[PDB]
């Protein structure tokens, strides 16, 4: 009654130890795609009409 | 060989979209060993419902309790609302829509580029989703066929994006002639 | 040195980096960058293995992609080498069984007790779930997991290549652990607490003097000297 | 309220006596001061007649049994080690800069 | 093909990640700067790997507490008992070595 | 130049000593050979250190 009826309770390197580097990589890929598309839109709008 | 390229890219877009949607909706992402609806028995936990099996009352299951240092709070929020897997589904849908609209309003040869960009971005969102899922699970086990359906959707999405960009390059090459 | 998930996500990141480098390098008609999809994949692979470049992106965006891939590669290869050094420096061997709960939840490792003794009776009468589960298994295990003498149980452990664990009193376990060939080990805490007593026939004349002598030998520290 | 409160009510009913629970003044179990030789805690309350009975997690020991009487055990136990758990650490996201 | 500001930045970044060069300086001054930056990079990246290995190796040879023998053989973890009690007396009188 | 026997021995030696390239295979078969040799080199040099 007083103890249990009212009771209230690897070696390799894990992806968590390096997840930050993956976040930086994918953020950098997104930034690269944004920069490329910005330059392409700039050039495509810079044609003499 | 244009023409067959369009069929292959459309089949690939539909396959990637279907696989990613099945992966998100289905719940066989992790074969853990935990408690079913509130003894430890196996479970086919998923993105939303930690569901039971080989138990006293197998087949009856509940909604995962995501929540019990802002970094942990942000990661738990991003993993609670599967924003990245769901964003992958939306981007694959919009990519497929652009590919379909590439027959109507043709000669633009600038929306198929948008299809390539959407498929590449869908893949990137999918990989971020996998990373957050695995990282949050670390707060014996195995991965189910829903996990691998998500991964295979990533691979097919990246291939279909490469095909779409190839077709855009070929179209501007024809136009420059 | 790296978890299976790190390898899998390395392969996904490789495909993603290669595809984004191909897209950014050759998509705008104003660039028409020798990075086709095959050459993008080759560049990414050779960057990961810290090997020759032979072609480097010249655009701002291709350079952003290359730079983040280079950083990722440096961190991942450094961490592989560091964790392999850690593995080789301090070796650690895992004991399959940690506690009784461990024995109860598995079946590859057989386990038993003296065929006749207070240990066998402890399990036959336990009302504790883990011990009742262990008794249910032991009483029905075939071949029998019970032994006629402690020495028989010790030899069965020593000759079973780790497929047999033996339940015995901590005192005997601690003693055998200090005996050659030093190939056995006591694991976990004790499952219960009890004591050995000098026994006499019910109503024996010797009962009172021998009870008092045991207390005298206890209080003067003789029993600790003899165990040591 | 508690295990010993429940047990006290039952001991009193089965022995047929009325009783009054009192918390030991010095909040101790009972030891003989090496020096003043005075018994403190619940053991002292019984030795000096401040209390008629102790119903508590009072350990049966030789030194106490020499000065007070104990019933047969109502609970079996032993000294044990209590540690703070290990509390697995969660690595930071940018922990590769450590 | 020549070191303008953007190409200078790319060369420096690639030299830091040990990721080879699409072009290297050709003058005595450019070569002094390149050589010194290459030395700096070698020492810093070797030191990063060495200290990460130290972190993992040291964290791998740690061990917790599993027994009273364990507590007795170490001193980083303090341990004690109730200031007045049967536990304190058990230890004050034990004739057992540990 | 292209990979004759002497140039192929030089490519392999330079790959093992992690000393980068002056040439690299351009065909699919050459690149499969180079890829597995690069992986082998990485694991062996890391394991030595
Ligand atoms: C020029 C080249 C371009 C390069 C482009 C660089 C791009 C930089 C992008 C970095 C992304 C940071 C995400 C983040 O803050 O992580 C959060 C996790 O929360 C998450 O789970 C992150 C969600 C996914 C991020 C998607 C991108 C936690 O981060 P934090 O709270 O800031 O960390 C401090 C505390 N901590 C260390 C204990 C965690
Ligand atoms: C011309 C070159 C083109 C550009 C090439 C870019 C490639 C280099 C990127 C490196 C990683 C940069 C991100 C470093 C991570 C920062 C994270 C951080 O600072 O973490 C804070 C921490 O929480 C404690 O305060
Ligand atoms: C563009 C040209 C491409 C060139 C291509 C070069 C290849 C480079 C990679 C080789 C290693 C890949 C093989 C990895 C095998 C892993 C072993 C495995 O699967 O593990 C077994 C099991 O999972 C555990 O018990
Ligand atoms: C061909 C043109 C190339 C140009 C050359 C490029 C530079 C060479 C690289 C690094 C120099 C390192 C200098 C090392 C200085 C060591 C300082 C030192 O030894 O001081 C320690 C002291 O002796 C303890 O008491
Ligand atoms: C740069 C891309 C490829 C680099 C080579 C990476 C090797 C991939 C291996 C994937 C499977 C690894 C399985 C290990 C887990 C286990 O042993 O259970
Ligand atoms: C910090 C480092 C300095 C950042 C750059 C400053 C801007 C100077 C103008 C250079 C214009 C680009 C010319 C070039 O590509 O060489």
């Amino acid at each position: 009654k007083w103890w249990y009826d009212k009771g209230e309770c690897t070696s390799a390197l894990s992806l968590s130890n390096v997840a930050g580097v993956f976040y930086i990589l994918v953020g950098g890929l997104g930034l690269a795609m944004l920069v490329a598309l910005i330059e392409f839109c700039y050039k495509s709008r810079a044609e003499a009409k | 060989d244009r023409g067959v390229q369009m069929l292959l890219t459309t089949v690939g877009a539909f396959a990637a979209f279907s696989l990613m949607t099945i992966a998100v909706g289905t719940d066989y992402w992790l074969y853990s060993r935990g408690v079913c609806k509130t003894e430890e028995v196996m479970t086919h936990s998923g993105l939303w419902r930690t569901c039971c099996l080989e138990g006293n009352f197998k087949g009856l299951c509940k909604q995962i309790d995501h929540f019990p240092d802002t970094a942990e709070y942000f990661l738990r929020a991003v993993r609670a609302s599967s924003i990245f897997p769901i964003l992958s589904v939306i981007l694959l849908f919009m990519g497929g829509l652009c590919i379909a609209a590439s027959e109507f309003y043709k000669t633009r040869h600038n929306i198929i580029l948008s299809a390539g960009i959407f498929f590449v971005s869908a893949g990137l969102s999918n990989i971020i989703g996998i990373i957050v899922y695995i990282s949050a699970n670390a707060g014996s086990y195995s991965y189910g066929w829903s996990f691998y359906f998500g991964a295979l959707s990533f691979i097919i999405a990246e291939m279909v994006g490469v095909l779409a960009v190839h077709m855009f390059i070929d179209r501007h090459k024809q136009l420059r002639a | 040195p790296l978890a299976y998930e790190i390898w899998m996500c390395i392969v996904f990141a490789y495909i993603g980096v290669s595809v984004v480098l191909f897209l950014v390098s050759r998509f705008s008609p104003y660039e028409w960058n020798e990075f086709g999809i095959f050459n993008s994949l080759w560049f990414s692979l050779g960057a990961f293995m810290r090997q020759g470049c032979d072609i480097s992106p010249r655009s701002l965006s291709g350079r952003i992609v290359g730079g983040v891939w280079w950083f990722f590669t440096l961190i991942i290869i450094s961490s592989y080498t560091a964790n392999l050094a850690a593995f080789l420096t301090v070796e650690r061997m895992v004991s399959p069984i940690e506690s009784a709960e461990d024995l109860s939840k598995q079946t590859e490792i057989a386990y038993g007790t003296l065929d006749s003794g207070s240990t066998k009776e402890f399990f036959r009468r336990s009302k504790i779930a883990v011990f009742d589960k262990m008794w249910t298994y032991m009483r029905s295990a075939e071949p029998s997991v019970f032994v006629r003498t402690t020495a028989e149980g010790v030899a069965r452990v020593r000759k079973s290549k780790g497929k047999y664990a033996y339940l015995l009193e901590s005192t005997m376990n601690e003693y055998i652990e200090q005996r050659k060939p030093c190939d056995t080990m006591k694991v976990g805490g004790n499952l219960d607490s009890k004591g050995y007593g000098i026994a006499t026939p019910k109503g024996s004349s010797l009962r009172t003097p021998v009870n008092l002598a045991v207390l005298k030998l206890s209080e003067q520290g003789v029993l600790d000297k003899l165990k040591n | 309220e508690g295990y010993c409160v429940d047990l006290a009510a039952e001991i009193a009913k089965h022995c047929g006596f009325k009783y009054k629970l009192t918390i030991v003044g010095d909040g101790k179990y009972g030891a003989r001061d090496a020096d003043t030789k005075i018994w403190n805690g619940m053991v002292g309350e019984l030795v000096y007649g401040k209390a008629d009975i102790a119903i508590a997690p009072l350990t049966i020991t030789l030194v106490r049994e020499e000065v007070i009487d104990f019933s047969k055990p109502f609970m079996s136990l032993g000294i044990s080690i209590m540690i703070k758990k290990p509390q697995k650490s969660k690595p930071g996201v940018f922990s590769f800069l450590d």
